[PDB]
């Protein structure tokens, strides 16, 4: 009664609120920075070439 | 009292949602609506770079 019933938590009952976010860029950052670092690699390895 | 004629109980209304799927503005859901001007825009200066 006096920690559950009387608190204001409902946890390990709801579980997956379905987590409506559709896809951050901290998932593309990264390869946005491989993508630039092939980038110019190409382009110094070109040039020296 | 005579006898009950219409039994009822207690029940639950809800909002009762409908089918609110719309068209177009349903298809750039999954990633976003801004990464993909930043694929365009790596694929132009990639495009660039082979020229």
């Amino acid at each position: 009664k006096w920690w559950y019933d009387k608190g204001e938590c409902g946890a390990k009952d709801s579980g997956s609120k379905e987590k409506t976010s559709a896809l951050s860029l901290s998932n593309v950052a990264g390869v946005f920075y491989i993508l630039v670092g092939g980038l110019g690699l190409a382009m110094l390895v070109a040039l020296i070439e | 009292f005579s006898k009950p004629f219409m039994s009822l109980g207690i029940s639950i209304m809800i909002k009762k949602p409908q089918k609110s799927k719309p068209g177009v503005f349903s298809f750039l859901d999954p990633l976003a609506y801004e990464i993909w001007m930043c694929i365009v825009f790596a694929y132009i200066g990639v495009s660039v770079v082979l020229f």
